[PDB]
């Protein structure tokens, strides 16, 4: 979940 | 890399693989991978203020455990830090410095890591 939550992050 | 076990005594079967590399390991060396590139992505983004915040150089812990209890972690995590020495990223470079002193083996001190 936490690697979602950076991938999310990263694409905004 | 369980050769030497098979040649010690005579063993034909597979040797077995860790879940938490799988998700635990893997996903960090990747947790590190995509913050790296965020805070480059920040970076190549203008409009930062004074006082930027560095990339976190904390070292989650369970991470070097399964580099001093795995020599598949621990050997892929060597040719990681090899890789991202060969890419020279400071931050994490001195992240994850810390834990590859106590690892499998001595695997870290070993002369394949050491050399390259």
């Amino acid at each position: 979940e936490a690697l979602q939550k950076k991938f999310n992050k990263l694409k905004k | 890399q369980g050769a030497w076990d098979m040649i010690d005594s005579q063993v034909f079967k597979e040797p077995k693989m860790e879940v938490e590399l799988i998700t635990r390991f893997l996903p960090m060396l990747m947790s590190f991978l995509v913050d790296d590139y965020t805070f480059n992505v920040d970076q190549k983004l203008p409009a930062e203020e004074k006082a930027p915040v560095s990339y976190p150089n904390t070292l989650p812990e369970s991470f070097t455990k399964f580099l001093q209890e795995q020599r598949m972690a621990c050997e892929v995590g060597l040719y990681y830090v090899l890789h991202i020495t060969k890419q020279r990223n400071k931050n994490a470079l001195l992240r994850l410095l810390p834990g590859l002193v106590e690892t499998f083996g001595d695997l870290a001190f070993g002369d394949i890591f050491l050399h390259l």
